[PDB]
């Protein structure tokens, strides 16, 4: 192969990989404050689903 | 002049005139917390693949 082919090659090369590292520090920032928050998808532990719940008149008033 | 009610008439569920306004917050909630932020939009597949150390997919 000649220098060019391989010069241009290697730019490809490190494009994806400067991508991908890039993008591997972002997801651990992200981890953290999802983590540490807990406002996103993540790290979402389930809480008691609120249509379990009975609206009727109850037998008794204050409740 | 007073008529004796038949059998199940006093287990009847009735309606009711009042003035009496309709309770607002009846349990005295706060104000519920905000839900978190949705996840809207088309799925993509992910960029260069799993990224897990040297995999290319
Ligand atoms: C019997 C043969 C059966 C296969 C023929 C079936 C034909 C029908 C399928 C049609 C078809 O041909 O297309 C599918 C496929 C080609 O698909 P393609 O879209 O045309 O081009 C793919 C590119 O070549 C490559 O494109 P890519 O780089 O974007 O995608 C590959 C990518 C993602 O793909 C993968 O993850 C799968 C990787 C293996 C696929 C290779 C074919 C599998 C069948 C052969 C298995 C032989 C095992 C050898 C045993 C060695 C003794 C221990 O690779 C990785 O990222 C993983 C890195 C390697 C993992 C190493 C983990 C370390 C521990 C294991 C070390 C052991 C030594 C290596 C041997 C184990 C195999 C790695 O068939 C092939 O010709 C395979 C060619 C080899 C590609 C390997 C990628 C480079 C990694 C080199 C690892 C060294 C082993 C290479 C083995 C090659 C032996 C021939």
């Amino acid at each position: 192969d000649g220098p060019e082919k391989n010069y241009e090659r290697t730019m490809a090369i490190l494009q994806i990989e400067a991508e991908k590292a890039e993008l591997r520090l972002k997801e651990l920032e992200v981890r953290r404050l999802m983590r540490a928050r807990g406002d996103g998808p993540w790290f979402h532990y389930p809480t008691i689903d609120k249509e379990l719940i009975d609206h009727s008149p109850k037998a008794t008033p204050d409740n | 002049g007073w008529v004796r009610p038949d059998l199940g008439d006093l287990s009847k569920v009735t309606k009711v005139k009042t003035d009496r306004p309709l309770p607002e917050n009846p349990y005295h909630s706060r104000a519920r917390p905000e839900p978190n932020p949705e996840v809207e939009g088309d799925l993509k597949p992910a960029r260069h693949g799993s990224r897990l150390f040297f995999w290319t997919m």
